[PDB]
């Protein structure tokens, strides 16, 4: 059934499982003609599908090629997210399959169960919670990639960088949340808050700050008040 | 015209004879039903005044065979049997005929209800959707269960019915998931009219046969089957333009049919939203469209 608060350390057990996030596939820019009308500029968009065990994250980006000729572009982009991931899980070798894949809308269960016929093993699943993987798009080198390609293109990332060699996954899932639902709420400050430190690095291969334990602390600190706060200046609290 | 004749009545009931009824009172002088049009299948069905639940009854073709029917104190019911040996029943039936103790097949000679319900059912099929091969007649019942809803316990009282399955491999070709699973003329015409039904006939008749197990024994299978078979044909952008105005006159006189009160159970509110106002058909059923809005404007 339904993923929610109450069978959330399902995520981290030994069962193989995808996020599926389709809010970025079909992205557009709105904008006037000349004639004083209004049309939509598709720019190219991806699809975040995320192990939340392993933090391993499989980025397909989706060109805006894909659209050319396309009507209802909307509902085409939950059918092609679906025919993405039902390849993506035909790569696979049987035993690096996942067992259930969990979409952050509803609207993607049907398209996701139909591609996934051949795949009666897999559970489709939807949930309650109202995860903030949209701000994918605001990790500066995901939004890169995503915005240099030419075309089609799969590129694989770690979003807990090395985390998990300190702290466990569902320590790990929580940090993420956070800084994404930071991100989402507050992207500027959000991101002032992680580069607020001019001595501090990311590395090559990482997403994320290369911060201390301690560090952590205080950043994952900082975004709860960050969060808290945007929720008085938008509810005047 | 034919004729059902009955041994007795032991048990007071209620017995239907197609979309007609009335009540029996215990042994009251009852000894069945004649004049019942030859040229179309039939249904008898009984209800119980002690246990208005099970509502059974039985599917005949008076061209097929004598049929009489006897109640049975051991297991209860009133039961279909055939007499083979023809001189009897015409001596049987002529002695009860002249004592006047049958009542009259009710026909309105402008009524075409009936034949309206039934036009595409076929003694043949339902024998196939009923599986009991060594009588002519066919029992079912309200608790019997569909071939489908048994893949979701005992296969010989089934009703094995055609499986519709608008999220299965049946359903959908390999790279056209999207296509398939939005505009369902693939299914509908490929693999069920031209690969299954073989005709549209045969598709309208299960179509029928489903609705009205639906409505005289509220036969929950069946309004599913019949919910299913609409659903597949409004959902299908291509469909020859005779099978539409059929369809149209099908709906229509299921609709007027229908008794008023079961309405809110039998009739899916999303199937027929979907079907009068969203589906590719949306447009193609005036007469369906208008009584449903003029009869049940709420179910909309
Ligand atoms: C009179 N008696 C009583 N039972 N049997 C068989 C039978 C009975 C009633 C009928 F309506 C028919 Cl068709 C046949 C019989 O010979």
């Amino acid at each position: 059934g339904a993923m929610n608060s109450s069978n959330y350390a399902e995520l981290f057990n030994n069962d193989i499982k995808l996020f599926v996030d389709d809010t970025n596939v079909y992205r557009v820019t709105v904008h006037k003609t000349f004639e004083g009308n209004v049309a939509t500029k598709a720019i190219n968009g991806c699809i975040f599908t995320l192990n939340p065990k392993t933090g391993h994250l499989f980025l397909k980006i989706i060109h805006t090629s894909v659209w050319a000729g396309q009507k209802r572009l909307s509902q085409l982009a939950k059918w092609k997210t679906a025919e993405e991931v039902s390849a993506l899980v035909r790569s696979l070798p049987k035993e690096e399959q996942p067992k259930q894949i969990i979409v952050t809308r509803k609207a993607m269960l049907d398209p996701l169960e139909v591609h996934m016929l051949d795949f009666p093993n897999i559970a489709i699943r939807p949930t309650e919670l109202r995860l903030p993987f949209s701000a994918a798009m605001s990790i500066d080198k995901l939004s890169d990639v995503v915005m240099k390609a030419t075309e089609p293109q799969m590129v694989l990332f770690n979003i807990y960088d090395d985390w998990l060699d300190r702290i466990s996954s569902y320590t790990a899932f929580s940090r993420l949340t956070l800084l994404l639902r930071a991100l989402k709420t507050n992207e500027e400050s959000a991101k002032m808050i992680l580069l607020s430190d001019p001595t501090i690095t990311i590395k090559s291969y990482h997403l994320w700050p290369s911060f201390t334990d301690e560090q952590w602390i205080t950043i994952e600190s900082q975004m709860r008040d960050l969060i808290l706060t945007e929720y008085g200046r938008k509810y005047n609290v | 015209m034919n004729t059902v004749p009955f041994t007795s009545a032991p048990i007071e009931v209620t017995i239907g004879i197609d979309q007609y009824s009335f009540n029996v009172k215990e042994n009251q002088p009852f000894h069945g039903i004649k004049d019942i049009p030859i040229g179309h299948v039939h249904v008898i069905h009984f209800q119980h005044a002690d246990n208005s639940s099970m509502r059974y009854g039985y599917w005949f073709d008076c061209r097929m065979g004598n049929f009489y029917i006897q109640y049975d104190p051991k297991d209860g019911l009133y039961k279909m049997m055939e007499e083979r040996d023809g001189a009897k029943f015409e001596n049987i039936v002529h002695n009860f005929k002249e004592r006047q103790m049958m009542v009259s097949y009710p026909k309105i000679d402008e009524d075409d209800t009936w034949y309206n319900l039934t036009e595409f059912v076929q003694m043949d099929k339902i024998r196939k959707i009923v599986r009991k091969d060594e009588n002519q007649f066919s029992y079912v019942d309200s608790s019997m269960t569909t071939v489908q809803e048994n893949e979701l316990s005992d296969p010989a009282h089934s009703l094995n019915y055609t499986v519709i399955n608008f999220k299965s491999r049946e359903a959908i070709r390999p790279g056209h998931e999207m296509e398939d699973f939005l505009d369902k003329s693939y299914y509908l015409n490929t693999v069920m009219l031209q690969g299954i039904f073989k005709n549209s006939s045969n598709y309208f008749g299960e179509l029928q046969f489903a609705f009205l197990n639906a409505m005289f024994f509220g036969n929950y299978g069946s309004s599913l089957q019949w919910h299913a078979m609409i659903e597949l044909i409004c959902s299908s952008a291509t469909v020859p333009k005779h099978m539409l105005d059929k369809l149209d006159e099908i709906l229509y006189y299921q609709i007027k049919t229908l008794p008023e009160q079961y309405s809110d159970i039998l009739l899916n509110e999303r199937v027929w939203n979907i079907c009068l106002y969203s589906s590719f058909q949306k447009n193609s059923l005036h007469n369906t469209e208008k009584i449903m809005e003029n009869k049940y404007p709420e179910l909309l």
